[PDB]
């Protein structure tokens, strides 16, 4: 059916829906904790 | 007289009396009991 | 079977409480009064005696195989 | 000894293997020192619809605080969830069993309020 | 069966370095510090102390896996200032405030037990 | 004996599998072609 | 009989030629892990 | 539900508000007794509660007649799940 | 060289021989229980 | 660029617990001191159980398990003992272990309770903690017995939970969430903390963006294996020792790079 | 990885607080059940 | 081979289970007043399935003998307790009417598979595959019917402080995170 089969399963999907809301803000330490887990991060912290 | 609203504790008394009298396996025991007490003699005489 | 030595969550030593818990039950307290008379504030320590079944007293009825 | 892969179940058809075992310092904890023994998925609830698991957990907090083995006959009408909540509120808890867990790794308290309390688990 | 023994959380072995420094190549002045046989109870304090320097541009740590006992602390500091220097100042600042905290705890015990 | 544990070029060695080996992983009932796929081995301690 | 040895789902064609028991295969319970990539399976040591 | 990770609006409606009409074979709970569904109901009772409509929710809990009618609908679902498997596998085998 | 078995219901102990019919001397009870081993056991208290 | 100066204020000190407040430190320092209360404090607990004889209804590994979890008075010996795997002895000695001996046969028609009192040490300081009753190890019918020798050794809570000195470590910061780390949907339903200082009209404190976690409230309840203040002293000493050994390995690695 | 590690900060649960509507909603539900039940009864008395 | 179950007996609109039966029935082992004396008293009787087609069965007396906008007012029997419609494995479920019914069926399957002290003389028995448990507990949340299956005497499972939390991601798809220190405490 020319679509993916993997997708994003349940708990990652609710946490990413709550994550990408408009009212979600992150402190500098929480950002540096999260960016530690990106494998594809080029080492540049984005502008807030 | 009757049991107006203490019925909730009065029914579990009669459930407890049932399972203290009968038990959980009266089917197996009473069935085998009536078998070996009456029905084996009925098989022997009905031959 | 026998009472656990520690509460599973805390690690509070609850194994020394069981016979005194039986004493406070037979001395006509409620179970909730007996627990905090033994001094168990956290409910995870209260379930350790409140819902124990002392099954080893059934196991001691049988005569010991080795003698 | 219970290890991961060992299959546990509630009294509601809520089975599941052990995913991981954390030590006590890694497990989250309330304002008091109480950590969980099990942490189950929140997604196990809403499609399976075992609300009786939640009510068993709430009546379990009420039972372990009150010091009595609580009653869960099915067709009662003397125990609904509002009476359970009013009994839980007297022991200094939230009405609906939610309790502020602190995180076990970072220590920052978790933004949501985690439903916690004692259920009865069966090892299969 | 396949239960790892209980001393795998903290005992090293022959041929295991406790700390391994790997200079990052993506950005200038950054290092990955691989600590073997530790957990969040070291890297969290080191991360929070490295956020207190005005000269650390990035301070993070992760465990790769919770069944394998190692952490990685990534440090990126400002140029002219080596991240190894920031790390060895974070450890000394922690030892400073913990020894001060221990002495003040002793004094508080002597206050409490003696009225 | 240690005299025949020598290796010259051309022997085979049936070695225990390490990280990075490829395995096929499936679930009965295998309905479609993504019910049987190839993974890379990672060696983790516990027995699952 | 011989025809009964061949005709079944447990026979020779379907039961032994089509689907047969294979060496080099393991079967254990799966438990989740979100800390490894989508093409990695974490096998035990005593399987490996 | 809004993320679509697990569940739907129907599960919210059945937990909070009302379980709804229980069905056996696409129609209501049939008269297994003589012209009544359970021996607690009067004969020829085509009402909501007699014929399997459950007005309670899973938060309030079901009355025993509603429990039994709900168990009937669930048994129909499990019969479907257990009988489906062999026929679908044989269709797959023939197609391949 | 004889093996000491515990006599089931009797709870007494007795010798036994190779190719010996298994009988107690007190009441001829047929079930014997082998005594606990004499070598050492050591348990990690974990 | 440096460490803030923390301070301690002890609200109570009992033989069970200690309740105190640590001000002017970071959150991760505070959480780590909690986690070192739970894990990294070493005490003395039984780890080598040799069952000489057993006839009790509980099997051997159950009795060795129950002898594991018994708390031992280790208030001053655990600083003197070496870790067992670190000692140069012939595999056990009085410098890395404490010998215990249990020898109980029930010769009476009463059910005889093998308690923690029947554990007999050779070291008079390291004895089981049990006013309070003794810790029930195993009950015995007449005819049954158990004899065993049990060596106790130094270890900490990461290794096994029988080396955990704490019953409970309550830890909370910002009990009226002025920081708003947790976000209550309806804060009227929520009970106030023990350390709340708001009047009963008010539910939770007003938000400040410029605030940070400070004034950490701890309640460290010991299980009896240590006094509740020497748990805290041993934890601070152990955390400073872990950091110092990490600094020594760091100095070796920096000298290896240069 | 990064959404699970944000979810440690956020946290996500489900509870019995999530299954209870306020009493105005329960009054609406019971009024609707009573209205539809009386409507079924009046359809029945038309059918008789 | 017919299959019956006892029901109370309702004369005009009143139960025949009077207060004096409860008074004589609380004091068992003294009056020797059994269940069979209550069957003999003409108060309960066994109704089988054919006869259920010709009986008007009150669910509970507190609702169904009081005058209202009357449903039938011609009851013959009254159910003793509705919880006695359930089996032995569906009786150990707390609040099973709040669940969904496939979940009740699946627990009825799993309750036969739970480890626990399966018998009291397990040390004598040479069973193949005996699974017994160290510290089994009775449920804090129990039914009344567990008193009669003797589930509080040979239980199967431990009361545990669960939390329902998304966490590191090892309780993802029907799995659970356990406490290593708790497991080390038995
Ligand atoms: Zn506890
Ligand atoms: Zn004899
Ligand atoms: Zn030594």
């Amino acid at each position: 059916s020319n679509r993916p089969v993997m997708g994003i399963v349940q708990d990652t999907l609710t946490a990413v829906r709550k994550f990408t809301k408009r009212d979600v803000f992150l402190e500098r330490g929480e950002v540096m904790n999260l960016l530690m887990f990106l494998s594809t991060w080029d080492g540049k912290v984005p502008q807030p | 007289e009757i049991t107006p609203d203490l019925w909730q504790e009065a029914c579990w008394i009669v459930i407890s009396s049932y399972f203290d009298e009968k038990g959980l396996v009266r089917q197996q025991l009473d069935s085998f009991d009536e078998f070996i007490q009456m029905s084996v003699q009925r098989i022997v005489e009905d031959a | 079977m026998i009472i656990p030595v520690r509460c599973f969550t805390c690690g509070k030593i609850v194994g020394n409480k069981w016979e005194a818990y039986l004493g406070l039950l037979q001395a006509e307290y409620t179970e909730g009064d007996a627990l905090d008379a033994l001094g168990l504030k956290r409910y995870c320590c209260r379930r350790m005696l409140l819902a124990h079944v002392d099954l080893i007293e059934k196991l001691l009825n049988y005569a010991p195989l080795e003698k | 000894i219970p290890q991961i892969g060992d299959k546990f179940a509630s009294r509601h058809g809520q089975k599941g293997t052990c995913g991981i075992q954390y030590r006590q310092e890694d497990m989250p904890f309330t304002c008091e020192g109480i950590t969980p023994d099990i942490i189950i998925n929140p997604h196990a609830i809403p499609s399976r619809m075992t609300i009786g698991h939640l009510i068993e957990c709430l009546q379990g907090k009420v039972s372990a605080n009150k010091g009595e083995i609580g009653d869960a006959t099915p067709f009662n009408d003397a125990v609904n969830v509002q009476k359970i909540s009013n009994l839980l509120s007297d022991y200094g808890y939230h009405l609906r069993g939610n309790e502020v867990l602190y995180n076990g790794f970072t220590g920052r308290k978790i933004t949501s309020q985690i439903f916690i309390g004692p259920t009865y688990y069966q090892r299969l | 069966m396949n239960a790892p023994p209980a001393f795998e959380s903290f005992l090293l072995f022959e041929g295991e370095k406790k700390i391994t420094i790997n200079k990052d190549t993506k950005v200038p002045n950054a290092c990955l510090f691989t600590i073997n046989k530790e957990d969040h109870t070291l890297g969290n304090i080191i991360k929070s102390q490295l956020l207190k320097d005005p000269q650390v541009l990035f301070a993070g740590y992760k465990v790769p896996h919770p069944l394998e006992h190692k952490i990685i602390i990534r440090v990126q500091t400002t140029p002219d200032y080596s991240p190894q220097e920031a790390f060895t100042n974070a450890i000394t600042d922690l030892i400073s405030e913990l020894s001060l905290l221990e002495e003040r705890f002793r004094v508080a015990i002597k206050d409490k037990q003696e009225g | 004996k240690p005299s025949d544990l020598h290796l010259q070029t051309g022997y085979k060695v049936e070695r225990h599998m390490c990280d990075g080996d490829i395995v096929i992983f499936n679930r009965q009932p295998t309905l479609h072609k993504m019910s049987m796929m190839g993974h890379r081995v990672r060696i983790l301690p516990w027995s699952t | 009989s011989l025809k009964q040895r061949l005709k079944g789902k447990e026979g020779r064609v379907r039961g032994n030629l089509m689907g047969k028991r294979v060496d080099f295969s393991a079967r254990t319970v799966i438990t989740p892990d979100p800390n490894l990539s989508i093409d990695q399976v974490g096998v035990p040591r005593s399987i490996a | 539900v809004v993320s679509g990770a697990k569940g739907s609006k129907i599960n919210i409606s059945q937990v909070i508000a009302v379980v709804g009409q229980q069905n056996v074979e696409g129609k209501r709970i049939p008269f297994g007794f003589k012209h009544r569904t359970l021996p607690h109901f009067i004969k020829d009772d085509y009402g909501p509660e007699s014929r399997g409509f459950v007005e309670n929710s899973y938060l309030a809990g079901l009355t025993p007649t509603e429990f039994f009618f709900h168990a009937m609908g669930g048994r129909e679902g499990l019969i479907d799940t257990a009988v489906k498997t062999a026929e679908t596998g044989y269709i797959q085998r023939r197609l391949i | 060289q004889p093996m000491i078995y515990i006599c089931g219901e009797c709870h007494t102990e007795n010798e036994i021989k190779s190719r010996d019919p298994i009988r107690c001397r007190e009441c001829g009870y047929r079930i014997m229980y082998k005594k606990r081993t004499k070598r050492l056991v050591v348990f990690d208290a974990r | 660029p440096y460490a803030n100066q923390p301070t301690v204020r002890i609200t109570e000190l009992t033989d069970e617990n200690v309740k105190f407040i640590i001000e002017n430190t970071d959150l991760a320092v505070a959480n780590s001191i909690r986690r070192v209360f739970i894990a990294e404090v070493p005490i003395i607990a039984i780890d080598w159980v040799q069952i000489d004889a057993n006839s009790s209804v509980l099997h051997d590994e159950f009795i060795a398990h129950r002898l594991g979890l018994i708390p031992l008075t280790s208030d001053d010996i655990v600083d003197k003992l070496q870790y067992s795997r670190d000692c140069t002895c012939e595999e056990f000695c009085p410098e890395c272990s404490v010998e215990f001996t249990l020898d109980v046969r029930c010769n009476e028609d009463q059910t005889r309770h093998v308690t923690s009192r029947d554990l007999i040490s050779n070291s008079p300081r390291v004895i089981p903690v049990t006013e309070q009753d003794d810790i029930l190890i195993v009950k015995l019918r007449k005819g049954q017995e158990l004899r065993l020798r049990a060596y106790a050794k130094k270890g900490f809570g990461k290794e096994h939970a029988k080396w955990n000195p704490t019953a409970g470590v309550a830890f909370e910061y910002d009990p009226d969430n002025a920081l708003r780390h947790t976000v209550y949907p309806k804060p009227e339903e929520w009970p106030k903390s023990e350390y709340s200082e708001l009047d009963e009209d008010e539910s939770q404190a007003p938000y400040d963006p410029n605030g940070k976690p400070e004034r950490f409230y701890y309640n460290v309840e010991s299980c009896g294996s240590l006094r509740p203040e020497t748990i805290v002293l041993s934890a601070l000493s152990g955390l400073k020792k872990k950091l110092s050994d990490l600094q020594t390995q760091l100095s070796h690695e920096i000298q290896s790079d240069v | 990885t990064v959404i699970n590690n944000w979810l440690l900060i956020e946290g996500h649960t489900i509870g019995i607080g999530d299954s209870i509507a306020d009493s105005k909603t329960y009054q609406d539900i019971q009024n609707t059940i009573k209205k539809a039940k009386q409507d079924v009864i009046e359809v029945i008395e038309k059918a008789h | 081979g017919r299959i019956c179950r006892p029901l109370l007996i309702v004369e005009k609109q009143k139960l025949l289970l009077k207060k004096r039966h409860i008074d004589q029935l609380k004091e068992r082992e003294y009056n020797n007043y059994s269940w069979q004396d209550l069957v003999a008293s003409g108060v309960v009787e066994y109704i089988d399935t054919l006869e259920e087609e010709t009986v008007m069965l009150a669910m509970t007396p507190d609702d169904l003998q009081e005058k209202e906008v009357a449903y039938c007012s011609t009851y013959t029997h009254c159910e003793i307790h509705p919880s006695m419609i359930l089996g032995v494995c569906a009786s150990i479920i707390p609040f099973p009417d709040h669940n969904q019914s496939p979940r009740n069926t699946y627990q009825s399957a799993m309750g036969k598979q739970a480890m626990g002290v399966y018998i009291t003389n397990f040390h004598v028995r040479m069973d193949t595959l005996a699974h017994v448990l160290y510290y089994p507990q009775k449920p804090l949340v129990t039914t009344r019917s567990m008193e009669y299956l003797r589930f509080r005497e040979l239980p199967a499972g431990i009361n545990s402080i669960v939390a329902i939390a998304s966490y590191t991601g090892y309780n993802q798809e029907d799995s659970v995170i356990m406490n290593r220190s708790a497991v080390d405490r038995g």
